[PDB]
């Protein structure tokens, strides 16, 4: 009924400094928005972007979200997007809205363009937390090297990553178009030094040549992204997913999520799904808000007894909730688990 | 195969002081049940040996060369894997 | 003869993993009462518009003459959508009759029984129990029919199809990765689905058991994978795939029209990866219908294909036999002996 | 001469909890009448099934044939009336014993097995079901040799409770639409472990023999057309399944329970004395629901063989040396207790 | 074949110290005899050596390595399944 | 004998018929299932399931003759 946080925070630094121990982590769109470059946040969060595309677009966009607020909660940027989509699948759709199609084609192009020119900010200086990370993740030689999972559309781990050169590898192959690779996705046969990163939500680099329907990575273009979140075209996405369940199967396997809501469905049930299979699995989710706000983590932790949930006020442990004994906690914030992972490195 | 809150197999009993081969490929590392992390074999950790239907609890009393048998040690003198677990109580029906 | 007795050899060889593609190319060569027992794709489509078609001609405009699978997605599609019906009428009550008129037609015109001891079929199971080969041979159909598994129970043949059980026959999956199944037991995937699966209300279970009135799972395309590999459509792909990575030798198919994007870009994507791997895929028709064949003969080299007026062989075009279902017993009953 | 249940119940919970030695079943007509649905149990026994046969079906000419078995042996049950009107109908001119021709007896037959058929179709309560916590049960420890089960019985409860768990098992017959019965596989025996084995010994409802071809296939319960036999005399399944029965027996260190068995049975309690003294290392452990008084049979087949422990009610029988409990007693013979104590070691 | 009641054969006399292997295929865990449930070879348990016509008593002294002759364990270090038996009485005609 | 030859297909048999070949209307069905059978009769030879024709083993004697020759 009562769980004290330095025995915790022991645990957590007893587990991270193995090497034996392959690790992992999740870099959702909640560390953007712990960081300040403005007096705005650096990176506005889901609803963030909600608000802005809602300010700035009219009649026919209230109109789709009267369609899907019909029988679905407050929106998301996905949910539009993959509405769209599904609106572009059928031929003849014009009608549902009235509008007689060929618009739609235009508003969906008009909020990729500003969504790519938002999330293009550039990183400030070296002081930032990505930084700290990167440096962490060099610091010692592990035998079995730590991969990055990200569902942020921005490139702040790239240019993090790369002001301290470091190892890398994100599953693109070349210098002028990357053609994006799936053979040396699956040997996996790399030198132990090299570091994985994967963006299982897409980047905004990435265009989609169309022609020969082959995908590249490599300078952004103007309004041509796939920003996609899952879409259905005839693919990354479950290539990757299919790499992030093998990993979750490994043999004592570490993963630590920070800034997640938990709110997405397939990420739940692939990482439920990895849990119940092997049970020397290990997440430690980490929130930064009350406990109460995340109703499908409180039923995973119910369920899954190897899942750590640790909010600011009450934390789950082993399908027993409870709370801190005497906000704590701050190691939920995107900051405070940075400062916390580069004072553990030396 | 092997579930969890698993060290190794009796090899020798004398009584009331058991000595136990450990079984897992050099894993002390804080190895984790149940949303905790214990340690594998120490000083004044308890065990468990299940005997069909009741387990009998020790305490582990000396750890390394020392639990290693009396000839085992001429043979091979230097692997040193084994403990020595000394019988406390059982838990009846 | 020259290309028949090669492979004649490599059949006779040991050690041989062998697999068949049965498509709709097949039902139709049984001819029942001077007619074709199971009509092919554009004769399901005529038999379905006999018995709205104001959005086929639309999906006309944007898409050459269409066959039933495009009508069936279309139509699911539309259901997809709260309040749909405005591209054609509205009502929301005509996608949903619709839907149901097309699968109870589509059922009672497919479950028809098979014919005496003259079938091919029988000739194809004779072949398969006469081979006790260490590598099971595994058979793939793309069909809704039941004849291919009630030929193989008429001749006393065992086959396995991911479901065990009885009248409630569940759908187990681990026991499909686990792989661990009797030598002389062969394997039998259904691509497309049968007409005797049911999805389940409560929860998704897709059990395979009595013929449901009216209920049934055809074309396997809108789940959103809901409850991940529960879809029995992506295990056996899976299982294609997987069989195709295996160092095999021998892949036979008969019956295919190559009208399929995603089975030929597995095909494409198996073969390139797997050298060892030979396909020999036939074709009742002249070699020039097929262009999408033709495309992947030249992008790959261990297709071989066979044609009644010419044959590919090693992406290069050939000049001038058992395309037909007929042909191809005859032929594997005469090997036997 | 004092027998104490706490070691006897001990024994048989270090016994269920190795993995190593194999296991079976024996669930006869007795487990089904322990759950009740509405006030009256659920399925009845072969007695009950006699009541309703008797007061359901002039009245004296059908219960003549009734009075004809009772005058050789005592109170016949529904087995001993199926096999004397399937005799008659083995012989065509047979009907001028009771003066009855074709279709008094034929039509006769039709109706008791459809009655019958009918009666014991029958769905599964809800989740608290004893069979469900034996299927739980068996998913419990992953065993190296999988958990054979055999049954007496004509129902599908087994069959639902197994497939409600996604519990893979193989009970003979394999396809998917005609399910044609299989006799290589059985013997070659070459079975995934985690796969379960589900023998019926007196077949089901969902037996049908189509003949023409001359087949016995599974499929589809239908109306009026059944397999019912306890043995039956055609042109076989039963004698696979005996020898199936017999060869388990012969493993080593193989242990079989038997739960709702009246021994009244004369070929099963015969191929179990066959299949104990052959092999010393097997066991039965026989486990029953009544006073000891009312199983003769059981007590001579324990005084001639050692290694078989009864345990009735009120007293036991282990040794070869009967016995009384010291403080009626030992619950377990009930089905919902077995059951209960089954999920207890469970966990 | 061998009968009931069987654990092993001797493999080394050393006047009244028999060493013992035990011949049991696996699942060394109650071998039932007799109906009654009786535990395979146990510190404190006895064993019977019949000669012909005489019953040997004796009871076990140690399980395990220790009870390993001299060179078994130099010819293998990981083959533990002998038991060391001390004689005690004897039984009559 | 039809179970057998269905499961054993290296196996052959060599039934014969002291008669015509019509008075054997089973033996002919038998034939034409399995293969592996072969029947011959006074008629005609049916050799793989295919009726044949001729252009003496029916005697018993005539067998016992044979099987002597055969030998010496």
């Amino acid at each position: 009924s009562y769980y004290d946080t330095t025995q915790q925070l022991s645990l957590l630094k007893h587990v991270l400094s193995e090497d034996k121990r392959p690790i992992a982590f999740i870099i959702a769109a909640g560390c953007p928005v712990s960081i300040r470059h403005n007096d705005a946040p650096l990176i506005p969060d889901v609803a963030g972007l909600t608000r802005k595309i809602s300010d700035s677009f009219d009649s026919l966009l209230m109109k789709i979200i009267q369609n899907l607020k019909t029988t679905i909660p407050n929106p998301t940027i996905e949910d539009i997007l993959s509405y769209i989509r599904l609106l572009q699948q059928i031929p003849m759709s014009g009608k549902i809205h009235d509008v007689e199609n060929s618009v739609i084609n235009a508003l969906e192009e008009s909020i990729c363009e500003l969504i790519e020119e938002e999330v293009n900010v550039d990183l400030p200086g070296n002081a930032t937390p990505y930084h700290k990370i990167a440096a962490w993740i060099n610091s010692i030689n592990r035998e079995h090297q730590v991969e990055i999972f990200t569902t942020n559309y921005d490139l702040l781990m790239e240019q993090a990553l790369e002001e301290l050169n470091v190892p890398y590898f994100d599953g693109f192959v070349g210098s002028k178009r990357a053609f994006f690779d799936i053979r040396t996705i699956e040997e996996n046969k790399l030198p132990s030094r090299w570091s994985k990163l994967w963006k299982l939500h897409g980047s905004i680099n990435w265009q989609l040549d169309k022609q020969t329907q082959t995908i590249w990575r490599g300078t952004p273009s103007k309004g041509c992204s796939l920003i996609h979140p899952s879409h259905l075209k005839y693919m990354p996405y479950l290539v990757m997913m299919d790499q992030l369940k093998l990993f979750l199967n490994q043999p004592s396997a570490i993963l630590i999520t920070c800034g997640y809501s938990y709110k997405d469905q397939h990420i739940n049930e692939v990482l439920s799904q990895g849990l119940q299979t092997n049970p020397n699995a290990l997440i430690y989710g980490l929130q930064y808000d009350v406990l109460e706000n995340y109703q499908e983590a409180k039923d995973m932790a119910l369920k899954r007894s190897n899942l750590i949930l640790l909010a600011k006020d009450r934390a789950i442990i082993g399908k027993k909730e409870g709370e801190w004994k005497p906000l704590f906690f701050k190691l939920g914030d995107f900051q405070h688990l940075a400062s916390f992972l580069e004072e553990i490195s030396q | 195969t092997e579930a969890s809150t698993y060290i190794g197999t009796v090899q020798d009993v004398n009584g009331a002081n058991i000595r136990v081969v450990l079984d897992i490929n050099t894993i002390s590392s804080l190895k984790f049940v149940d949303g905790q992390g214990y340690r594998i074999g120490q000083i004044g950790s308890f065990v468990r040996i299940p005997i069909g239907y009741i387990n009998l609890f020790g305490i582990v009393s000396q750890v390394g060369a020392g639990a290693v048998p009396d000839k085992l040690l001429e043979v091979e003198p230097y692997g040193h894997r084994w403990i020595s677990v000394q019988l406390v109580g059982e838990e009846g029906i």
